[PDB]
């Protein structure tokens, strides 16, 4: 089972803070640290700080700009993340991890992403993509759908529950008038379908929100 | 109190004694050699502390002549100090066993 | 004994930016490195120590990072009054030795400069003696010229120049210009005038008096 | 209070030698060094040499000719540094500063500016800057003060002793024909002139002087 829980994204405004989580599970020792990575989109791995449970000890990064606080509850055998004052130069994905002591990130979480915007959440519409009537077929068809008008970042788009895994792309967003759109796309033998159900469920966690769009023939 | 316990405890004190001073004097001679490191007090009272328990770890250690005669000071206070608590506690174990056998 | 590098020798940033200077070790000295400030006409001042402690009356703004040979002290959001040299200085081997400095400047919006002339006062025409002073103050960029003119034509003896350091109160550059001639001299010239060329203003500022 | 007390400067002519002082108060401990540092105008700090009051012991910086004997008074709490044998070479700012053996100079001097000439000591001569009647104001007006003829550096300008900081700029002294020329700027709100007033104090150590200057307008 997932043994570090992070929630999938943070929307916070300029100057505010807020305070990210980390639920962990499985063995746990009183030699284990927790430690915060943040990663800029399309950069490198940098190292934030760390904290042993165990004892409340945490230290941190002393070459950057000290942001985060780290705290951590034992009972509910969570860690947390506290940052404050944010600017856009503080967006990115926070990862915590786990580390028994001797060196090395045995496991990481799936990461926060964070994004420093005074613009508003706006969960996504999404739209079939079905072939046109006068579209030619071969063996295969390809099937998508457009999830468009979304803010902020990110989106996990899956086919089929998460069943329909080969064939599938998924393009990176692009932003415009502060919301993102992108498309997906999935491929699958044209003799399938639409005999065989093709649905796309699209979940954005800054909106608690998941929705699925079954794809048909157009009429 | 026997005079073992006595001759222990005095040994104790002399010891913090000979590392306080040690410590002061391994700066003084040590500061005016191009290259020393035994040059601050702080680091100079844990370097007399590793010296004196003969655990030299190597990060630190006098260069010049007088700090080396004071290092000299430290380790030979340190083990007689050290051997004389066993000899104590021997003494200690030889008077139990003694009674134990009722002699 | 252990050599210090600081490089560059000069740091220019803009306003509210995050600077940070370097101090490079010729050999590893773990973290027995402390960090100084030295404004214009000042003495030195302890702003880091031992690589990173805080000293207290230092601005949470500074701070610094690094051991072994490579270390950082960093500023963030610079103001004028961070102004000023910054050393670095070694106490992990005797001797203690000290970093060349690095200069801190700040890239400030352009100004034009504010012109004052001042007649020479009776005190010194009493001692036989003429200064004419002007004053070119808060000015950005530092390039700027004086010149002077005297009943019209342009003079060029007797004319000394001083310019500030930039000033950690605005990050503004000032100058003085003095024209010193003897009482006979002065008294024989009507006019007097000081004209300051800035890249603010295609035009000249000018400044006068008429002796009588 | 004042921790280190050096006086302002000396005159020496070359060839021959000058001993400063520095006056030490506050806490006092036998760990402690005191250090004498020597800068040239624009250039660096360069470590001369340190003693131990406590014990009387003192080393020097190898790399430069030794010029500097250091010697300390326990009951007077004060450190000295003859130099001998000067010339222009070692005019400069020398600095003492206390370090608590530990490594750091907590606490500086104000320094002693040294000066190696066979000039004579002259004291400055303060004339007033004011406005010419033709000069036109505005919410602020320029004031100041021409300090002429001295020797040797330097002269601390002051305003309204001291009470009168902002708006105040001390240019760099010139020099010519053996003899030092400076002016100090201040700046005030053109309605508290001459209603509040304006003067300027110049201090001039090698001299042993310190004299007043109103600045009034002109007749
Ligand atoms: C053959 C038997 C061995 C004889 C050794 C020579 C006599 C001892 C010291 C001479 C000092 C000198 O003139 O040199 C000091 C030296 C100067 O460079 O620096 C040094 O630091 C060497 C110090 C040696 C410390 C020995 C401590 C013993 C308690
Ligand atoms: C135990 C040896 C004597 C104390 C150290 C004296 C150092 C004098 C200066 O070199
Ligand atoms: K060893
Ligand atoms: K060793
Ligand atoms: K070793
Ligand atoms: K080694």
């Amino acid at each position: 089972q997932v043994q570090l829980q992070q929630p999938g994204a943070e929307l916070v405004k300029p100057g505010a803070s807020v305070k990210l989580s980390c639920k962990a599970s499985g063995y746990t020792f009183t030699s284990d640290w927790i430690h915060w990575v943040k990663q800029r989109p399309g950069h490198g791995l940098e190292w934030i700080g760390e904290i042993i449970p165990s004892y409340g000890r945490a230290n941190y990064n002393e070459k950057i700009q000290k942001k985060a606080t780290l705290t951590a509850d034992k009972s509910s055998s969570t860690a947390f993340m506290q940052l404050s004052s944010l600017t856009s130069e503080d967006s990115a994905v926070y990862y915590c991890a786990r580390e028994r002591g001797d060196g090395y990130f045995a496991v990481w979480g799936a990461g926060t992403t964070v994004t420093v915007s005074s613009a508003k959440t706006t969960p996504p519409s999404v739209y079939p993509l079905a072939p046109g009537s006068a579209a030619q077929t071969n063996s295969m068809v390809t099937l998508g759908c457009l999830v468009k008008g979304y803010f902020p970042e990110p989106v996990t788009v899956t086919w089929n529950s998460g069943s329909l895994s080969s064939g599938v792309h998924t393009f990176p967003a692009v932003l415009q008038s502060d919301l993102y759109t992108l498309s997906s796309s999935v491929t699958v033998p044209s003799s399938s379908w639409p005999s065989e159900t093709v649905t796309c469920n699209v979940a954005h966690p800054a909106s608690s929100t998941k929705v699925d769009k079954k794809i048909v023939p157009r009429d | 109190s026997a005079l073992h316990w006595r001759a222990a405890g005095a040994a104790t004190v002399l010891l913090v004694i000979v590392l306080l001073a040690g410590s002061y004097l391994a700066v003084l001679a040590e500061r005016g050699a191009p290259g020393a490191q035994l040059i601050t007090y702080p680091r100079a009272l844990w370097w007399s502390v590793e010296t004196a328990t003969t655990v030299g770890y190597g990060d630190l250690y006098p260069v010049t002549l007088w700090g080396r005669c004071v290092a000299v000071v430290v380790m030979v206070a340190g083990i007689t100090s050290f051997g004389l608590v066993t000899a104590a506690l021997a003494t200690w174990f030889v008077g139990r066993e003694q009674e134990r056998r009722g002699h | 004994d252990i050599l210090l590098t600081q490089s560059p020798a000069i740091l220019s940033v803009s306003p509210g930016e995050r600077v940070s200077f370097s101090c490079r070790a010729s050999q590893s000295i773990g973290t027995d490195i402390h960090w100084y400030q030295q404004r214009t006409n000042g003495s030195p001042r302890l702003l880091i120590k031992y690589a990173s402690e805080s000293i207290s009356g230092i601005p949470s703004r500074f701070s610094g990072s690094g051991s072994g040979t490579d270390f950082t002290l960093s500023i963030n959001s610079v103001e004028s009054e961070d102004i000023a040299n910054y050393y670095c200085q070694q106490s992990n081997r005797w001797p203690f030795t000290f970093g060349s400095g690095t200069k801190l400047e700040i890239k400030r919006a352009d100004a034009a400069p504010t012109v004052s002339i001042f007649p020479p006062s009776s005190e010194q025409l009493t001692s036989g003696g003429a200064s004419v002073v002007c004053f070119l103050n808060n000015f950005y960029p530092k390039d700027i010229n004086v010149k002077w003119k005297i009943d019209g034509s342009e003079r060029q003896n007797g004319v000394l120049n001083s310019w500030t350091d930039q000033d950690s109160k605005d990050s503004t550059y000032s100058m003085s210009s003095t024209l010193t001639l003897t009482k006979d001299e002065y008294e024989r010239h009507n006019s007097y005038t000081c004209e300051a060329t800035h890249k603010t203003s295609t035009s000249p500022i000018v400044k006068s008096f008429n002796r009588n």
